[PDB]
């Protein structure tokens, strides 16, 4: 399919704040279909947010969102808007654009867009401290890693030795600390004869802050 | 400006649409119009009369006259097409009553229209039972305001 | 609202099985119901509308079944792309509510976890807190338990974990539990243990280090 | 080959509703015909079209019984029904459940040719009622000739089955039409002729069966 | 309603005769007209549909003529089993109305009735009336006089008679006259008799029974 | 829906004229190419002409040039084909058909349902219906030859449409007369041939003729 | 002209099968070529444009292949509604020519015709002209051959035939051949025969009549 | 109004049009105009300079100065849109060189225009490869006729 | 992993056209990169960029070489070519085949970061001189019983034009201790080279040593064997 | 053409020294600047792109710099495998120009060369002389015949420095016409070097 739904406008906000999400649509007649917004708080499932009629004449919201969000159209520009005011902690999540299933069909949604993350949280854009998870000394396999602690917001991208070491790696999903700040760890399982002779550097990259650290992980001085 | 679903599809399929689940199709600025339903030899079409709401309605707008037909046993209607001469009028599905199994269809018809052709089908025995020709003949000519003899 | 509930919830099965998941609505709905599919990190895609009408493009093994309140999604012969979380929506009355989901994982022989414990760096202890990390590596099922033991006494409220998405090649998981304590709580006590329950170890397995000298 | 049959009751009070049921027996799946009919037959042997119900439950009733008649499809049980409100004496008829003849090719279909299979029909009298079951008295016999019979007296309403020896002896049987006595009540005689060499030997048992009133009385004839 | 008329209403014709029934409509009816056959105590059976098409299983002696307003059912060679009433029905306009019928009697030899009188039973001796049944068993034609006697005394308004519809095999009728009279009015008189006039009898044959013997 | 409804067709003689019409609705007529395609009875498709958006360019096949003119009227939403000087080779079904996208030539969807053009100097004549007699067990065939008629079509049925099973109404054939000739048959059991009678329904609507002929043994 | 030729022009095939049909041109045409579908008694419809590209509303099983002179249409999984005639058209240069077509029909096991022959009526000989008809009923495949004989002499240039559209239910063709002769000619000769060759009969089968009886 | 296909469609798809196959796009009443193709940070946009015919071309009409642009590798161009300020121009497709794989577009530009913005993409790796911003700078300001240095 | 390899010839005359091929063979479909590059290295050890050719066949040449360079691509055979015309002695260099570094995230794509994998190089001399094949004369080992325990030996690869030469000792089984020298130009016009190896002294009786002098521009391939004489 | 300059052009440093090369552009080039390593007889390998990102399978000892005009490549701790020329390429404007090259010589302790002199074979007369594994590169080869210097008769060739040893080798060939060769007694190869306290001489003579 040539059907395209391209969202932007997502970002970080604070409680009581504002954000307008957009949605570009090409490859169908836009003024002949219903449009819908669906959402996804990280880890949890799908919750219907809003829909809007073909020419902007009828709109529906969920009881949570009613009186804070406004759904909106522009058939000439081929766009769908979601104006989100008075934002809460329960509104943080992935926000999908989604077109009705046929010409003038209301409810059923295909296809959807690829999502835009919306984070609501009073924590400032801080960048991670990278701390080495040092490997302590069958004597054939050792595990080592980097702890990526006290950053905000999502996402980060961890890779290892500039991408060269892709094998036996596990980057874990982050966890919301009661600091308001995220913390994730990446681990790699490695040969033990290679610990003294082969070098491991992890590559932490945070786009929302401009922080890059290349931390070297080595056996502890004992 | 039209926001209702234009029927280009089987009637059995378009009744599944949620936009028009038990949707209000009232229109006070309108009147009753009686009608017959007939085969190509001039006889009556027994199923199309028996399973159509009596009477039909003529809905009055600022540009042209619109007719509402309520079609009983909607899940069982497949094809439903309406023509004035042999120029295909678009058919707007306005409501599907879930309890009673009734679709309510609208078509704009030209001014001074006496009758109207219907190519159609139903879902019987897991097969398509075709009705080639049905003439929906009206009790009197259809104009758009109050001037009907 | 109309509450939508889903029985199976988490369900293990292999490539070839006849799988059945259900969905249930608090009121009468007719067939005004859809099914949706979403893989990890990806957008959803409609499978079934009008309770049993199959969506355009979707393969022939997806059934839709039911009318009223009980509903069913039946996959005839399962496949590797079919492993996903699956949602149902009602489109009878606004709000058009979804279900909690049924997650579908790849069944496998029971694999024991390799365990590793990690001290905090010294580079961390200059900032005022210390994080001790415990890795559980390549285990089936997902159901594991991590117990944190400082001087042989149980911890709580002070540690949070996260599990990886099921692996592409070995259908295994991994777990990373992170204990957060102050630098002042941390210097007092000596022995730091990570005890681990799993159905693949006959015994609860423990890894330990002693802060300072090896 | 679809067979059809009618369920009671055969007695209705004036004002109150005549409610009959037709159970589709044979080849069945109740989308073995496109529509189903009801016809009735008044005491002067005249036939009237009541109305139809299609496969989809939409109906077409006679404009002379419109305000009073009604029909459902059941489709899970293999049934279609007739209801008739605000009943007078005029409605005293035999009510017939029926099915269309369908075409040569791709049948069954929406065809108006005639009705091929028909129920056995059910009599329905309308009266201020009484609804009495029958006393059954013998008729004493006396080479060749040798006749005997069952006098079925004092019953309301119609009909009655008379069967002899369970169906096994139907040669020579004559089940008479009933006569309205000036009691208000009906009376029927039923006779059979058989050899004189077969009297002191064979056993002859009537099978008097009454609906609506559940009476089945069997009885011998010696004398 | 389209009215359908049928001529004749009654018809006596012999075994092996050519019989032609007719049926007209009050307006044009195309080929949408079927023919039915109703036997005694029995449901109608479709014989001919669409003016001239024979139905499955029916013998090929029944024909039917073609489209318009005048229609025709023909029985080429009439047999004993063709007894009954023949209806036409139109399927052009709703309601699908029927004709009056053509009743078909089979002409036959004159034949003597077998005559039998029956007592009142031991079992009806209990509260009520005495009913005396007289039966004329296998005869033709239908006109046949019955006469009840009580020591050479005539009767009127005791006895209702019931007559059989014509047999599908013999082409014969039967007749059931029931005399009914009070039990204290019964134990009064000593002989009862049933006298029968009919073409197939030279002079009228009687049957008595004399109480108990 | 995109709509394309043609009028103007019928019967005309060698040398003659006929103007064809095509009403178009459900799209901006002034933004698409319009084409004519034809099809002679029994044979296949052959491109006739096309016309640009504003009637700037027109292209004709070689056979047709000099005699047929193609035209427009964007204010009335209709397409014309002016056919003068008409031939035997021209008798066929004539499809109106639109360019598949805005300002796209050549590729055609959708098309119209079709308008028959006949070129034949023969006059409107009613058919003679003649019986096909069945001669001696195991299944007999019978029929009606419908001969010497003009123009198309004929609708034949049997026992007033109540005999549908095994019925083969054949395509007509043009005779060197100028006039058509069709055959219609049916397969029926042998035992139902001297009793059940068989009466075919030939209706020819371009003249006043409807003949009901009976088919019986000899 | 740029000439479009097509292989095969008739193709036997079952429902499920994987079908291919070619289109070739007398010159180089890049990928400027369409594929069209026409069912019987119905207007054509666009399937493929630009050699490869699928028109809106067409199902995903129709592919389009080739570039230059040789072009291919492929239906990977064949269905009940795909039996139709398929036309390629070049759109390189005017005139924008179509090809003869390729016809797709249903496949069936081989079936012999029932052969019948019919005399002229006595109704028609009164005109001065006589048509003798032959029927080949219900046979697969389409390639049959009709040889007429008047006093055992082959006829030539005085007969026309036609064939029916293939049956939806038993997938069988039927053929009608009308020998037309004058009255003088017809009444000069005696034995009139219809010989039919086919794949399913081992000898050609002859039906005949003699004129008069 | 003109008869040329306006581009509201991937350039990969409009080249497939037979009406503009190898069509003459001559205009002797015109001139050479040199140009640069740039990124948002004023750098060169390397694919766009490499794959476009130099010189581009100003055609002089009875109204407003028109600009022709050959674009090489036509079947690999997807999105092609031209903007003056934040006002989208209608792009007319004039010819397709089938031998060379060259698409010749034309956009009417406002009197005094120095440079024009280009939202575009290509078809690489079975994927759309996007270019948000491509400024087309011209060697001098564009005018009606030849009354410019 | 993609690999790249350059194909001949390595002699061209003044004013002729230099015609090199680059096979992208090595795990790709030739649309494993948005564009492909050609760089050369001159005798002064300087690098000049020549130009790129994209996935789509559109090219972008150096304005310094523009009027003389030409590149196609060939998806079926999985190659791209460089053609360089009206050649002079200024064009005697080592021509390199290359592929851009692509972002590690969403690629390949139109990215200008540098070049990650390179062909092995191929040297191209420009003169009239006719290809000559090398004489191969031995270099005579342990010329004594005052050898130091590790004794030296070689192959003097003499009298050839143009470059290069592969010397592969045995099968390539002994790389350890091998020194192939740069060649030196002579008063003839002909190049002359030495290639030696140093190995243990009581491994002469035991282990067998032969040079594998390969010369690609001339189709010559000699296998001269070398032991002490006596 | 944007010009690039590399300072120094040549460099000599010990093992485990902190090394820094420079690369200046004639204009602004943002972060569009890569670094390459040409080992001897091998194609350039990308070390650093985007000015400061490190490439797959290259050692963590190479750092970046920038963005602007002046850029520095850093080798944290120099090892013997680092030998060869280090190039600088800008990708801001076309053509993507390089720098002249920084040649990196590894400095090590002073090793004497092993001297071997190889007699000619009978099929036409050059006599080669090998100096096997020495440092520094400044060595002097003096040819002799009957004890007479031979100015003009020879030409030499020296290898690029070893990837492991950090040593050079020299091959010196003295060419003569056969009438000059067989008519003459002893052929010596006097070698001077910093690691040799008095010149060392290897020789042979005819038929022995």
């Amino acid at each position: 399919a040539e059907v395209q739904l391209v969202e932007s406008g997502g970002g970080v906000v604070q409680p009581g704040g504002s954000l307008r999400l957009s949605c570009a649509a090409s490859g169908f007649t836009f003024n002949k279909f219903w449009m819908n917004w669906v959402r996804q708080a990280p880890g949890k499932g799908l919750e219907w947010v809003a829909d809007i009629q073909v020419d902007g004449s009828e709109k529906n919201y969920v009881d949570s969102v009613k009186g804070r969000f406004t759904i909106s159209r522009d058939n000439g520009k081929n766009s769908l808007y979601l104006q989100m005011n008075s934002l809460r902690a329960e509104d943080t999540g992935v926000y999908y654009c989604a077109r009705g299933r046929y010409d003038y069909w209301s409810g059923y949604l295909s296809p959807w867009g690829q999502g835009t993350l919306v984070t609501v949280s009073s924590a400032s854009t801080k960048g991670p401290s990278v701390f080495p998870l040092a490997p302590s000394s069958s004597g054939g396999t050792a595990a080592l890693g980097c702890l990526v602690k006290d950053y905000f917001p999502e996402p980060v991208t961890v890779s290892w030795n500039s991408g060269a070491l892709t094998s036996g790696v596990h980057t874990f999903p982050a966890v919301l600390q009661s600091s308001g700040l995220y913390s994730l760890s990446s681990v790699v399982t490695v040969p033990s004869s290679s610990l003294g002779t082969q070098t491991y550097i992890c590559n932490v990259n945070h786009k929302p802050s401009n922080t890059k650290v290349d931390k070297k992980v080595e056996p502890k001085s004992c | 400006n039209n926001t209702y679903p234009i029927l280009n599809q089987e009637l059995r399929e378009a009744i599944k649409n949620p936009a028009i689940k038990d949707k209000d199709h009232s229109a006070p600025n309108s009147r009753p119009i009686d009608f017959e339903m007939k085969k190509k030899d001039g006889t009556q079409q027994f199923y199309h009369y028996a399973s159509s709401v009596k009477p039909a309605r003529v809905i009055f707008t600022d540009s042209k006259p619109e007719i509402e037909l309520g079609l009983q046993s909607g899940q069982f209607w497949r094809k439903f097409e309406v023509y004035e001469g042999d120029k295909k009028l678009p058919i707007k599905l306005v409501s599907y009553d879930t309890v009673k199994d009734y679709a309510y269809i609208r078509f704009s018809v030209s001014n001074g229209t006496k009758a109207v052709k219907i190519v159609s089908s139903t879902h019987f025995n897991n097969k398509e039972e075709k009705y080639d020709y049905t003439l929906m003949e009206f009790a009197q000519p259809i104009y758009n305001s109050a001037d009907k003899f | 609202d109309i509450q939508m509930t889903q029985s199976p919830s988490f369900l293990s099965a292999s490539v070839g099985d006849r799988v059945t998941i259900t969905c249930r609505a608090s009121q009468g709905i007719t067939t005004y119901l859809g099914w949706y599919q979403q893989r990890p990190g990806k957008a959803p895609q409609l499978l079934i509308y009008a309770a049993s009408s199959l969506q355009s493009g979707v393969p022939p093994r997806f059934s839709g079944s039911g009318s009223g309140t009980e509903f069913t999604l039946t996959i005839s012969s399962l496949q590797p792309e079919d492993f996903a979380t699956y949602y149902c929506q009602q489109l009878n009355t606004y709000p058009y509510t979804f279900g909690p989901g049924t997650r579908l994982e790849i069944k496998r022989t029971v694999a024991a976890p390799s365990v590793f414990i990690f001290p905090p760096s010294d580079e961390q202890l200059k900032s005022g807190t210390a994080s001790v990390v415990c890795l559980l590596n390549n285990f089936y099922p997902r159901e594991a338990k991590v117990q944190w033991k400082v001087d042989n006494a149980l911890q709580s409220g002070n540690s949070q974990e996260s599990v990886t998405e099921q692996d592409s090649k070995d259908s295994t998981y991994s777990l990373s539990s992170t204990l957060t304590l102050s630098k002042a709580d941390y210097e007092k006590h000596k022995v730091y243990a990570c005890e681990v329950t799993h159905q693949g170890l006959s015994s609860p397995v423990t890894k330990s280090f002693n802060r300072g000298e090896c």
